[PDB]
RNA sequence: CCGAGCCUGGUGAUAGCUGGUUGUCCAAGAUAGAAUCUUAGUUCAACUUUAAAUUUGCCCACAGAACCAAAUCCCCUU
């Protein structure tokens, strides 16, 4: 297919550029800075 | 020696003010604008049963665009380019 | 004055170890091997957490109950203690309810 | 203890590099200094509007002794030239006063003069000529 | 702040543009990596936009060493003695060629 | 389950759902997940106009 | 000059003077903290702009006989 | 301190043609390359050897150029003063200061063959003069006289 | 701790060209580990500070402090070490550049006070560091003249400008 | 430091109470009430926040709201 023609193109697959698909991984919050400290919610 | 009891500006014993006349001023200008707003409200164009309903055309269909705008919400497309795109952070010369 | 004045020894990793070079192998034994083994009993480490995740308070109560027996005498007791503040924490405390 | 910090030095130096220039234990303690580093930069951000405002009233003292200094006023000096429709602003007006001393008078004396004319014109009150530099220029 | 650091008065180099303009910039040294994805940007820019920089600026000399480095860097060294060394580190072609521009303009 | 041109399906439900609704159907395209979201409920329709396509 | 001045009202004409210039720099300004405090209800915010500048050398003032 | 030449990123022939280019002069090649030469350099490497044409001729033709047209520019500007005030002036303006000061500024001292560095404010002026001579032999005096305008009545 | 004074004592220069000033000599020497405390010796070092070798030697071998006898010690040493090994050539022919006095490592002892209190006492130590110079004692520094705080007012009356403006 | 010794353990006792709660930046964001051994708290409601679905939401024209003042409710236009 044309998305396996720019595999071909593109450079190799690896360990050291894989990615998640965006927007399984919600970032954790935790209770540091100005804005999530202080009395922590 | 000449002392307010508690705060200046509140309770029943205040330290007075007086009225100075270029407040007094100001006053009578803003009264002056005001009056000619008056007149040129005092003169309407049409009446209430020649403008029953002039707009009602325009109000009607500028409510139905943000009905179909509040409805046309929805979640983004997603590309094959992009998802390849990322492999790219290990593009080296050679 | 919290910082080195000197450059650590260098941190030599040898990537292409007997381990790294043959990590990941067989973890696909259950889907290619007519389904005769798995990899949560591929796993190794203790008896009471291979193939099974639990939180903190579940694994304490897990270890209690699989190796609570054969047990030294101070760590059961600290396992207790702290299976009871665990209870009492998880089941009062927090912002939730 | 794994995952401890390793570069509060140079969190540290970044405030201090900015209390360095302070007096007493404020300018090497980082709690002292934090606490004055942090003052000092919402002065910069006052400061600010606060020195447009005083070079403008600089501005005006400087005209103002000028005007003086020719026997004019500071407000028939401004009026007179708004009514003459030079839209020379104070800092101009102020650098004129100070390096160009004749055309400074120059435009004194064109103020002086548009306040007669205007003083001609409120007394007559009728419909003469309306005065040689009370004309007023019309653009469309 | 202004009182905790230094100024000075506005200037030109040579009374530049009285006779005529010289650009101050004199040479641009561009440090990267082949193989470093912190020099992708820096990459890109050396294979399409060095050489119509080159050619717009002929008074600016380019030098370009391709060598293992974790941050590639350009140094900036104008007529007056001036060097700025600036982290092109990370950034895209569009920004470097900003970042250059905006060196070349510089005094 | 689509493979191809998912902008061409795009297309052809947009206007095979259109005289149904009037507006033109809100969808989403995925090509990652070959995949095409519509709003609202049309499995019906969908299934049939498929099938009747030959799929 | 000396001697005499011209006033426009407000602007003179073009036909009259020629301001020229010449565009030598295209610069930064240093950097400009924007830091806002509110003590005992926790706000502070720190900012740093850079707000372009552009040195121009007026080069020529001329004035031609139109008055 | 040390020379730009000995500082890593260098190549001679390159910034010999920038310095051309970014002061918009049709130079040549060989002439700029001998007006920045010095006799200094030769008698040095020559010793180094034991361990070619000189500025000279192109230094005192800059000179003279220069006296002259600044002479010229300045009798013409200012018709009234004397031959000691413009005498004067002209000395002033390719004194050792004003043309040392412009030569760094235009990066003669990076580019001057010499024996020690800093280079010695003497043999900067005469590199200064033997750039302005090459220019003269390769331009002619109505550019030149642009040249020496733009970088000394600036001054 | 760091002992940078004794190798400061080892600089070595090279051979001076015949046409240059004959560059005096220096001589660093220190005490280390004083029973002493350093304020005090700071006092006595301040006022040994800038005089002629002897003349330090008289002042302190009349004051009436421990230290002073500590210093005149270490002087006197210092001069012996000078005039034996650094090639001075007249013993007086030497001026105290720097003298001051460093905190030592000290000791922590209880200090027994009522109830049931203590406190902590400490066993204070100190250095003497000097340096001596060849060449007999700079001029000290002539007080202002009236002619200069005139001079000064006016170089600031004519150093004027005015601000804000073009 | 005996209105009930001291030490170890249960024990990380409990505390509607005080104190504290650690990077950067942006945004929305201010308080009708009811119960409660409750009024130093909490639950519901109110207000606030986010994400989704849909269509009306505020201002209001006249007419219309009881016998024994300012105003309000309702409300098409706009
Ligand atoms: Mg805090
Ligand atoms: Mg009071
Ligand atoms: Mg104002
Ligand atoms: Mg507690
Ligand atoms: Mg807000
Ligand atoms: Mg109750
Ligand atoms: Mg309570």
């Amino acid at each position: 297919a044309r998305a396996l023609d720019l595999l071909r193109g593109l450079p190799r697959v690896s360990l050291a550029n894989l990615k998640p698909n965006p927007g399984s991984k919600k970032p954790e919050r935790r209770p540091r800075g100005r804005r999530r400290g202080r009395k922590c919610g | 020696r000449g002392r307010i009891p508690g705060r200046q500006w509140i309770g029943k014993h205040r330290r007075p003010r007086f009225v100075s006349l270029r407040a007094k001023q100001n006053m009578i200008r803003r009264l002056e604008i005001e009056a000619e707003n008056h007149y040129w409200l005092s003169m309407p164009y049409m009446t209430r049963e020649q403008e029953r309903g002039h707009a009602a055309v325009r109000r009607r269909e500028a409510f139905e665009a943000i009905k179909a705008a509040a409805t046309s919400k929805f979640p983004p497309h997603r590309f094959i380019a992009d998802q390849l795109d990322h492999l790219n952070v290990t593009k080296k010369w050679s | 004055i919290g910082i080195r004045l000197t450059l650590p020894p260098p941190k030599v990793v040898d990537r292409w170890n007997e381990k790294r070079a043959m990590f990941g192998v067989y973890d696909n034994i259950g889907i290619l091997g007519n389904f005769e083994k798995h990899p949560k009993e591929l796993i190794r480490g203790p008896i009471w957490l291979r193939g099974w995740k639990g939180n903190e308070l579940q694994r304490c109560i897990r270890k209690r109950k699989m190796v609570g027996s054969r047990m030294f005498a101070d760590d059961l007791h600290n396992l207790n203690k702290r299976i009871r503040y665990l209870y009492k924490h998880f089941n009062r405390h927090g912002k939730f309810r | 203890l794994r995952n401890r910090v390793t570069d509060r030095y140079f969190r540290i130096q970044e405030v201090l590099k900015h209390a360095r220039h302070f007096r007493g234990r404020k300018n090497r303690c980082y709690r002292l200094a934090v606490r004055t580093v942090i003052r000092a930069f919402v002065k910069c951000t006052k400061a600010r509007y606060l020195k447009k405002k005083n070079m403008r009233t600089l501005w005006i003292n400087r005209i103002t002794a000028a005007s003086q200094e020719h026997g004019l006023k500071y407000p028939a000096l401004i009026g007179n030239l708004v009514k003459c429709q030079v839209e020379l602003n104070r800092k101009v007006l102020a650098d004129l006063a100070i390096y160009e001393p004749k055309t400074f008078k120059s435009l004194a004396a064109l103020a002086s003069r548009r306040r007669h004319e205007g003083f001609a014109a409120a007394l007559g009150d009728g419909k003469e000529p309306e005065g040689i530099f009370s004309r007023v220029v019309q653009y469309h | 702040t202004a009182r905790g650091t230094p100024s000075r008065f506005l200037a030109s180099v040579l009374h530049n543009g009285l006779g005529r303009y010289v650009q101050q910039l004199q040479r641009l040294s561009f440090s990267v990596s082949r193989d470093g994805a912190s020099s992708r940007g820096a990459r890109e820019f050396v294979e399409r936009e060095v050489i119509d920089f080159a050619r717009r600026n002929p008074g600016v000399v380019i030098y370009v060493n391709s060598r293992p480095c974790c941050v590639p860097r350009v140094v900036a060294e104008y007529l007056n003695g001036a060097v700025r060394e600036e982290s092109i580190h990370c950034k895209s072609v569009e920004e470097i060629s900003t970042l250059v521009q905006k060196l070349a303009d510089q005094s | 389950k689509v493979e191809g041109d998912i902008w061409a399906l795009q297309k052809d439900v947009e206007d095979f759902l259109s005289p149904l609704l009037g507006k033109t159907p809100v969808t989403q395209v995925n090509e990652v997940t070959g995949t095409l979201r519509i709003k609202g409920y049309f499995d019906q329709e969908l299934k049939a106009w498929l099938l009747e396509k030959g799929f | 000059a000396d001697n005499f001045t011209l006033l426009g009202k407000p602007l003179l004409g073009k036909d009259l003077v020629r301001v020229e210039a010449t565009v030598i720099e295209k610069t930064e300004s240093w950097p400009r903290i924007i830091m806002r405090f509110r003590k005992r209800k926790n706000f502070k915010k720190k900012r740093i702009v850079t707000t372009p500048q552009t040195v121009l050398r007026i080069n020529s003032i001329e004035i031609a006989p139109c008055l | 301190p040390v020379r730009r030449s000995e500082k890593p990123n260098w190549d001679y022939h390159a910034e010999i043609q920038a310095f051309g280019h970014r002061l918009q002069e049709n130079f040549s090649l060989d002439l700029l390359k001998t007006a920045f030469v010095n006799s200094c350099y030769i008698k040095s490497e020559e010793a180094k050897r034991q361990q070619l044409k000189s500025n000279q001729e192109l230094s005192e033709q800059g000179t003279s150029f220069s006296q002259t047209c600044l002479t010229q520019f300045l009798e013409d500007e200012y018709p009234d003063m004397p031959t000691e005030g413009i005498k004067n002036l002209v000395d002033f303006l390719t004194g050792e200061e004003v043309v040392c000061h412009v030569a760094r500024n235009l990066a003669v001292e990076q580019l001057t063959l010499s024996e020690e560095f800093p280079v010695p404010p003497a043999v900067l002026q005469q590199t200064f003069f033997a750039v302005i001579g090459a220019l003269l032999q390769s331009s002619g005096p109505e550019r030149t006289a642009l040249f020496i305008r733009d970088f000394l009545i600036t001054q | 701790i760091s002992r940078k004074w004794e190798k400061k004592n080892k600089i070595v220069y090279p051979p001076q060209l015949p046409g240059e000033p004959r560059r005096p000599a220096e001589i660093y020497h220190c005490r280390r580990q004083i029973k002493y405390s350093k304020d005090k010796m700071w006092y006595l070092a301040k006022l040994i500070r800038g005089m002629s070798i002897d003349q330090a030697l008289a002042q302190l071998e009349f004051n009436d402090k421990k230290g002073a006898k500590i210093i005149k010690e270490v002087l006197l040493e210092a001069q012996d070490m000078a005039v034996r090994d650094h090639n001075v050539e007249f013993r007086s022919n030497l001026y105290i550049a720097e003298s001051t006095s460093g905190r030592g490592q000290c000791l922590k002892r209880i200090r027994y006070h009522g109830r049931g209190r203590f406190g902590i006492m400490e066993k204070v130590y100190c250095h003497y560091f000097v340096k001596l110079v060849e060449g007999p004692p700079p001029p000290p520094e002539p007080p202002k003249t009236a002619v200069a705080h005139a001079k000064e007012y006016i170089q600031q009356l004519r150093s004027r400008t005015i601000v804000h403006t073009l």
